[PDB]
């Protein structure tokens, strides 16, 4: 069985899609002419509005620095433009026999081939927009590396300045992609772990203050402690943002 | 001998290395989907 689509606004554009082209295969196999209207222009209008989607993604791909992007669009691109030709040919067959068999075949292969890519290309952006968060994420991860050279108030000042927006950009990113996931275990761990990352961040900075002031043993393994448990949180939520069901 | 980064050097490093378009590729999706759901509802009828 095809699997429920990864968001939800992927799931909004292509489940019409799919359910009908479902309905098509139960009426091709379970239906029974003249009735058949020419489909010469509305396959015309899909050639088009692919044409633009190929276009647009070209656009979109080329004002990128994710090389990733760049390997993995080009093959959806090929898959909905051999699609079309599919329906193209099939119109043509239907024209000059409404009973052709190919034709049927061809409507029905060159449909799905047409989801089946623009979901290629869609869960290929979803995945260069993940790689942004998860850049983020291993931003603070590494920021957090450096809390151990912070030895003087005036450092804890310049080192709390940047934490804080940091945190927040990161918050932020994980509530807006958490809510638009399709599989609920997964929305409650990002949601779990981004809160026990955002309470441990008064912890760290209470930690830093009692041994900065010390300084100028206790506060010292406290701190690398929380460094530890919110660096493990972080990478929690690098993984459950790359889980998927579509590979 | 080598010259370390300070603090506030080392921290704006670590923020530029980390921290429209996604509207028009829905858009573009959608007139793809509604053009074969077109196609689709013609020769079924629907």
């Amino acid at each position: 069985q095809m699997p429920v689509f990864h968001t939800r606004t992927i799931e909004s554009i292509l489940e019409p899609v799919a359910q009908q082209i479902s309905h098509l295969v139960i009426m091709h196999e379970e239906g029974e002419g003249k009735a058949i209207p020419d489909l010469t222009a509305p396959v015309s209008a899909v050639q088009a509005a692919v044409s633009n989607l190929v276009r647009v993604g070209k656009e979109t791909v080329q004002t990128t620095e994710d090389q990733i992007l760049k390997r993995d669009m080009p093959p959806a691109f090929i898959k909905v433009e051999n699609a079309c030709t599919k329906l193209v040919r099939a119109a043509q067959m239907l024209q000059a026999d409404p009973y052709s068999v190919p034709a049927r075949d061809y409507l029905i292969d060159g449909s799905r081939g047409i989801l089946s890519g623009t979901s290629d290309l869609l869960l290929t952006f979803d995945e260069a927009e993940v790689r942004k968060i998860i850049r983020v994420c291993k931003g603070i991860l590494e920021y957090l590396t450096v809390a151990e050279v912070v030895e003087t108030m005036e450092d804890l000042v310049t080192y709390t300045k940047n934490l804080g927006p940091g945190m927040t950009k990161m918050a932020k990113m994980i509530d807006e992609r958490q809510q638009e996931l399709t599989h609920q275990e997964h929305r409650v761990m990002l949601v779990n772990s981004m809160n026990t990352v955002k309470e441990l961040l008064p912890v760290l900075i209470s930690a830093m203050k009692i041994f900065v002031t010390t300084k100028n043993e206790e506060a010292l393994k406290n701190r690398n402690f929380t460094v530890e448990k919110m660096s493990a949180e972080i990478n929690e939520i690098i993984r459950v943002l790359q889980l998927t069901s579509w590979d | 001998g080598i010259q370390r980064p300070s603090l506030e050097e080392r921290l704006e490093s670590i923020i530029s290395g980390a921290a429209d378009r996604r509207e028009r590729i829905v858009a573009e999706c959608n007139a793809v989907r509604q053009a074969l759901q077109d196609l689709l509802s013609e020769y079924m009828g629907n």
